[PDB]
């Protein structure tokens, strides 16, 4: 009796970290871009 | 002069604002990718367990069948 | 002995490459959006 | 002449904005709808598998009880 | 007359777009969270499971040995 | 023969609909950011 293997089924991660950092980085930024006439 | 300051503030307002559409849109497909690689591991554990657990009710049917003889 | 069946338990695919794809295309033609005095 | 051109390329970059907007909530959308049904579907099969196991459990039991009964 | 108005205009879309942009790194920060959660989750079932059907294997090893040696 | 518990391994559930619904009121208020001269 000789059960499957499963041992290889892995679940990736996700690491959008450096994108959620551009992302809140632009809208902090977006602060130099306002028009002061 | 104020609109050289309006026009340079905008393009720099639209470089900003390219620069976060490109991030989100690479978020959105690391998401979409790391999404769609763990429902192929649940979709593939899910036939694996499937496929063990018929191979574990075949060997506990074989077994019953074998003590019934027995007993 | 009855195990209970799992192989109905499936598991969704995102399918959102339309929406990838229009924001790199609005990301990209903002560009024609520049002022050029 | 120069503000109709501002006043234009501005318009043009805020409906493209808002296109890119309603894409990125329709994807925000799509991958939560995703993620639920993919953590539902992870849950049913934890629950599923412990009745398995708790069944396979109950089966192996009886069956070394029968054995330890008949040796 | 018509500066003031662009400006203002352009300060309310920039102010609306960064609420915009806020708003969508939250929701990717949250999505990630929870798939990186599913899938330690996920990683976690298929190595409980793979101990689990070692055990099972043993046991029923076990089993057909001593059915083996009764009949 | 005790098999391991898995019944604690559970998956959590994603709420952004929050931010999905600033993201389309965003993009519905931003028409009255249009420049009409």
């Amino acid at each position: 009796v000789d059960l499957g293997d499963i041992s290889g089924i892995n679940a990736s991660v996700v690491n959008i970290q450096k994108e959620i950092d551009r992302l809140n980085e632009v809208a902090k930024n977006l602060n130099e871009s306002l028009i002061d006439l | 002069e104020n609109q050289k300051l309006i026009a340079n503030q905008f393009n720099s307002a639209i470089g900003k604002i390219q620069y976060s559409l490109s991030s989100t849109a690479s978020a959105l497909g690391k998401l979409q990718d790391v999404v769609n690689q763990n429902a192929q591991a649940l979709n593939t554990l899910v036939k694996q367990l499937s496929s063990n657990f018929g191979a574990i009710s075949s060997v506990l049917n074989d077994i019953l069948s074998r003590l019934d003889k027995v007993e």
